[PDB]
């Protein structure tokens, strides 16, 4: 529960906050090291901290970060730690130069991608104030031969299927594996939505299928992780072993018209078992009753 | 003339009213009521012995009972005995035409309490006038076509004579009693019964044969008894049982009803049409548990 001063966003125990200054890199090391260290990646749930703040990421520029190196050859090291766990870097632009004393690195791109650019020109940043994933967890069984028995996995945006699909190449080490996602249908028409227990009826927003994957009208797509990792891929469902990763006042009358309603309502005490209003419809239905109905 | 089973009074598309006869029924004339657009009979137009298959002879000498008995048992007669409604018309029609009230063919056994006609025949009618009257141990046809009962050791104008429980696995049971309860009638009836014995719930019925066997157990003391009451309140908004079960056999007689009182009157007929009454007077319970099927 530990809160800053105005701005910056906590996630366990330290802060952020992004400054609206566009400086250089030897400004930006000399600012923030304002009493404050940088900003450095050491898990998941941070990414997200970062992708959803930004004031939309601002997605035609460049956020700064903290990495230096002197020594050759290239050998990264954080400016405040050595606590080396993550690297998400761009697809696939290293920038390396050949040689170069003074490092940069830079987040670009919705996703928060890591790209090395020359660090000459004056850009935004970021710095700090003093299995599971934060809000909720996600298991995985050791077979699953049905198809979603006891969970139904569903996605909403693109970051978790970029966390879901860490974890699963953090748990998955070969090839010949495949997933199950929430997206069928059993009308046999054509129209994809995400798949539920009964009950679901958002628009799908985002959508990652590879060059032609659906090939068939119907069924329950996959996922596999060899080559095309992260990409939903389609095949029938009728009998296909697949596991899959679950998110873990004439007498006796009393009322009153200020709702335009007749009201019947019981205590807790004088009753013989509690009683709600889940079973009247067995009951108050014969006389055209309903639940309360306030306007 | 509404006999009040067939017709709801209370505080209240054509209604138009008609005459039914139930094949030789005790209450054969009844008045019902429902939509005139259909095609029925009509019988009677008003304008300013023998009788279905029985003979009849009136004598208009003033003597006893006893006498009229030994006057018309010289001519191979017998006294008058009313067992059917026809025959009971036919004879009040005779009496008003001779403008007196004539003797009655009867007599009892012990002190006026089972009484039978000289035939041997199961009672099968009864027409009788009041229940503060049982004075005597006979009964005289009067002009407003009852059973007045009275001594027939006197003189009348004239005489007539003529010539011619344990059911399919349940248990009922009879109350003659006294009772003023007038409240709160409808959380109590399981309490008064259950204390007799376990395993005693409210007449429920879930055959096809009970109401004509309870039917012909009415008729045998129906002297002042003449509605048959029913189980059916109002529980949990609805018109059901008093038991947490629900209902099978719609006993309802046309449309839907919608009664939202605390209680009414579910009736039950003479050959078993569905009646409800709703009742805005508690003075119909007499009739509830005192003579009536409890």
């Amino acid at each position: 529960d530990t809160r800053c001063d105005a701005g910056w966003l906590p996630n366990n125990g330290f802060c952020y906050l992004l400054v609206n200054e566009s400086n250089s890199w030897d400004k930006a090391h000399a600012k923030c090291k304002f009493s404050s260290d940088l900003i450095s990646i050491h898990s998941l749930a941070d990414v997200e901290v970062v992708v959803t703040k930004l004031h939309n990421e601002d997605i035609k520029e460049e956020v700064w970060i903290g990495l230096k190196n002197i020594n050759i050859p290239t050998l990264f090291q954080w400016s405040d730690g050595t606590e080396v766990t993550l690297t998400y870097w761009d697809e696939n632009e290293p920038n390396v130069p050949y040689n170069k004393t003074p490092n940069c690195v830079s987040y670009l791109g919705e996703l928060g991608q890591w790209k090395v650019q020359s660090c000459e020109e004056k850009l935004k940043y970021v710095c700090k104030r003093k299995k599971r994933h934060g809000e909720t967890c996600y298991k995985i069984y050791e077979d699953e031969v049905p198809f979603g028995t006891n969970c139904n996995l569903t996605i909403t945006s693109r970051f978790e299927q970029e966390y879901l699909n860490d974890l699963m190449k953090k748990y998955d080490k070969s090839l010949r594996k495949y997933f199950w996602t929430g997206l069928r249908d059993v009308d046999s028409c054509g129209e994809y939505n995400w798949a539920t227990v009964g009950g679901r009826r958002r628009a799908v927003t985002f959508s990652n299928w590879n060059f032609l994957e659906p090939a068939s009208p119907g069924g329950c797509v996959a996922m596999s992780t060899g080559k095309s990792v992260g990409k939903w891929e389609v095949k029938d469902c009728r009998s296909f072993k697949a596991l899959s990763i679950c998110k873990k006042c004439p007498e006796g009358w009393q009322s009153f018209p200020a709702s335009l309603s007749c009201y019947k309502v019981f205590h807790a005490e004088r009753i013989v078992r509690k009683r709600n209003w889940e079973e009247a419809e067995r009951f108050c239905q014969a006389l055209g009753a309903h639940l309360s109905s306030f306007s | 003339n509404f006999h009040p089973l067939l017709v709801s009074g209370r505080l209240r598309r054509y209604h138009c009213a008609l005459i039914l006869n139930l094949q030789k029924s005790p209450f054969t004339g009844t008045w019902n009521f429902t939509s005139c657009s259909e095609r029925h009979f009509v019988s009677l137009c008003q304008k300013y012995v023998k009788y279905l298959n029985n003979l009849y002879k009136i004598i208009p000498k003033t003597l006893t009972w006893h006498s009229a008995k030994r006057e018309c048992l010289k001519s191979n007669m017998q006294l008058v005995s009313i067992t059917d409604p026809y025959q009971q018309a036919f004879l009040s029609v005779q009496a008003l035409l001779h403008n007196s009230s004539l003797w009655i063919g009867l007599f009892s056994q012990d002190d006026e309490l089972n009484f039978g006609w000289s035939d041997g025949k199961r009672l099968h009618f009864s027409r009788w006038a009041e229940t503060n009257g049982q004075l005597e141990d006979c009964v005289v046809l009067d002009t407003d076509g009852f059973w007045k009962t009275v001594d027939c050791n006197d003189n009348q104008p004239g005489a007539i004579c003529y010539y011619s429980i344990p059911f399919q696995n349940c248990c009922y049971n009879f109350i003659i009693t006294k009772n003023r309860h007038m409240a709160t009638t409808q959380d109590e009836v399981h309490t008064k019964c259950q204390k007799l014995n376990p395993k005693s719930h409210i007449l429920s019925i879930r055959d096809e044969k009970e109401n004509n066997f309870v039917l012909e157990q009415l008729l045998y003391f129906n002297y002042m008894a003449s509605w048959v009451m029913l189980g059916i309140t109002y529980r949990n908004k609805s018109l059901m049982w008093f038991d947490k079960t629900p209902l099978s056999y719609t006993h309802w007689r046309a449309g839907r009803p919608t009664i939202k009182n605390e209680k009414f009157l579910a009736g039950l007929s003479t050959d078993g049409f569905w009646d409800i009454q709703t009742f805005k007077v508690i003075e119909e319970a007499v009739y509830f548990h005192q003579h009536s099927i409890l």
